[PDB]
């Protein structure tokens, strides 16, 4: 018997995205809400998300990426001449873009079963992860210096992030003085350690400009 | 932690001689610096990063070494090169070397001794200091001796030596026997004797109060 | 023209404190660090520490911790070095140096120096006494005259002959301390035919007490 996604379940999803926006806590929700849903049902939820067109652009292309990938590892038989039982699900089919609700349900209840509903879901999750990333605050603790990156370039980036940080003036001090040195590559770090704990920024740059 | 021990501690070179002083670090150091200092003046930067000459430094100077042993050399020693040389750890904590006093090696000379009786005004104030100058001699090692009425007095005399003269490279000594008007007038014969390696016969100078 | 003008000489009681200064000029004060060096006779040159003008962070030599205290004033481009709980062991000359960064720190600029004297002794003007050769017969081509500067405090004192005119045969001796007074001498050798035919006078100056004395070497 077919039971489509309940309007209540679909409505809760709206309020979730409405409140939680795109914090990392949304994903767990999405999973709980989308448990056992068909590729069609998932799409309903996705299309139910108003606004946030930016994040959506990502989700979309991400879907397309995974779908295209699927076709490579599963080229089954393009053009099933002479009928048999049931055609194999292509990427676009899993995504539900080119598959009827019946076909989807069919693939899920066949021997062996092809859980297209779950497969598509996984792809959506990956897309959601990417979205959360671009929405997550820039942590200065991850700004390291590349082994070939000019010291000046590193400084520009380091300070840029600093300008966009929520921390007390005291903590910022530690970052400017100590941290900047800590994340420098082995060579520059070796030169900075020669100047001592109190060298000025200008001095450091002049020392590592080679 | 790191200790820089320079050697020799003190040495005299003759004009034209090739001089070479060394510095020994307790543990390896990448580079070493060299400074020259003269009595009563701020030390001057002489050599940077082991072998690079500073501004105004004569070509006769050169540096070398690595790890734990470094050296400073003067191809042809000259008068203006007499001073104290210090080495310095290129990096933090910027420790200084123990130093090396470079002097000029000259021809031997005997001290021109001169004795002086207490000034009228000093006597008027109740004091009586007998002064004697042992000027322009070389080597620096010399010994004065005082004799009141033929008896050697073991101190009550202040001795003072000047450093090597910039013009003729000699040394000079001052000796002062301080007494009261009474003690002074309690005797009559006052003698100042100077023993120097230029002769076994101590140069004597004396005067009678009356 | 990068310059470092340090403060004058100091004299303070044992156990007290003192604060020296160094006025920088000819460069961006906050762009570089300022170091301090101690100079005692017999153990010349010891690194004290350095301050970062902009951040105000000071890093000291373990040996001088809880003794030295560095500060900086952006608005007046001056660095201050404060010493506390003084002992005669701290009497010395204190320098300040601003480095030039090349492959590392290069101490290219040094201040003229400031001599600190740790003592409770009171300032005393020098008693200048002339030194003329003993009476009677004793004559050569050269004649050595002298001057005795006694009982002054603190250092230094300057001695000249004929207001800087005579120099060729001058000899000033390094003063020796006793307790709370210093004493030094100076000699000058001139041709015998120059004395007493011509005037010979020593000029003794003692800045610490605005003293200027002249003693004519009369026979």
């Amino acid at each position: 018997v077919h039971q489509a996604i309940s309007p209540r379940t679909l409505n809760a999803w709206v309020k979730v995205v409405e409140e939680k926006a795109f914090s990392p806590e949304v994903i767990p929700m999405f999973s709980a809400l989308s448990e056992g849903a068909t590729p069609q049902d998932l799409n309903t939820m996705l299309n139910t998300v108003g606004g946030h067109q930016a994040a959506m652009q990502m989700l979309k292309e991400t879907i397309n990426e995974e779908a295209a990938e699927w076709d490579r590892v599963h080229p089954v038989h393009a053009g099933p001449i002479a009928p048999g039982q049931m055609r194999e699900p292509r990427g676009s089919d899993i995504a539900g873009t080119t598959s009827t609700l019946q076909e989807q349900i069919g693939w899920m209840t066949n021997n062996p079963p092809i859980p297209v509903g779950e497969i598509y879901k996984r792809w959506i999750i990956l897309g959601l992860n990417k979205i959360v990333r671009m929405y997550s605050p820039t942590s200065i603790l991850d700004i390291r210096q590349g082994p070939k990156e000019p010291f000046r370039d590193y400084v520009d980036r380091f300070y840029k992030t600093l300008r966009a940080e929520q921390a007390s003036q005291e903590v910022k001090n530690w970052m400017t003085e100590t941290l900047l040195v800590q994340n420098a590559n082995p060579d520059c770090k070796t030169i900075l350690k020669a100047l001592g704990p109190a060298a000025t920024l200008e001095e450091m740059m002049t020392a590592c400009q080679g | 932690e790191i200790v820089l021990t320079q050697s020799p501690a003190i040495t005299a070179a003759s004009l034209g001689q090739k001089v070479t002083i060394t510095c020994s670090a307790s543990s390896s150091v990448s580079y070493m610096h060299w400074y020259q200092q003269k009595s009563g003046t701020s030390p001057k930067p002489w050599i940077y990063e082991i072998s690079k000459l500073a501004s105004g430094v004569p070509a006769r100077f050169s540096g070398s070494g690595s790890g734990t042993s470094y050296s400073l050399t003067i191809s042809s020693m000259e008068a203006e090169d007499a001073a104290i040389y210090y080495c310095q750890q290129w990096n933090y904590p910027f420790t200084f070397g123990s130093g090396t006093k470079l002097e000029i090696k000259r021809a031997d000379a005997a001290p021109t001794v001169s004795i002086f009786p207490p000034s009228s005004e000093q006597l008027t104030s109740g004091g009586a200091s007998v002064v004697c100058f042992l000027n322009n001699f070389y080597p620096k090692d010399i010994n004065v001796k005082w004799k009141i009425d033929g008896s050697e007095r073991q101190n009550g005399v202040l001795n003072s030596w000047t450093d090597q003269d910039s013009k003729d490279s000699t040394y000079s000594m001052s000796s002062t026997l301080t007494l009261t008007k009474d003690e002074y007038e309690r005797h009559n014969s006052y003698t100042c004797e100077a023993t120097h390696k230029t002769s076994t016969s101590p140069i004597v100078k004396s005067f009678n109060r009356n | 023209e990068v310059q470092l003008q340090q403060s004058g000489a100091e004299l303070a009681r044992p156990g007290a404190s003192v604060k020296m200064s160094c006025k920088a000029s000819g460069y961006t004060f906050t762009s570089y660090t300022m170091h301090w060096v101690k100079q005692r006779p017999g153990q010349g040159l010891e690194w004290i520490g350095y301050i970062n003008p902009s951040s105000g962070y000071s890093n000291y030599n373990q040996k001088f911790k809880d003794k030295a205290t560095l500060t900086a004033d952006k608005s007046s481009s001056t660095a201050y070095m404060q010493l506390s709980s003084l002992t005669s062991e701290d009497s010395a000359v204190y320098y300040c140096s601003r480095p030039v960064v090349r492959l590392g720190y290069n101490f290219d600029y040094w201040g003229q120096g400031s001599t600190l004297t740790v003592s409770s002794a009171k300032t005393t003007p020098p008693s200048v006494y002339p030194l003329a050769p003993g009476s009677a017969a004793q004559t050569n081509s050269m004649v050595t005259l002298g001057c005795l500067v006694k009982g002054y405090f603190p250092e230094p004192v300057t001695v000249t002959w004929n207001s800087g005119s005579l120099s060729s045969g001058v000899h000033t001796f390094p003063a020796v301390l006793q307790s709370d007074l210093y004493t030094l001498s100076s000699s000058v050798t001139v041709p015998s035919s120059t004395w007493p035919s011509e005037t010979v006078t020593c000029n003794v100056a003692h800045p610490a007490s605005s003293t200027k004395v002249d003693k004519k070497i009369v026979p």
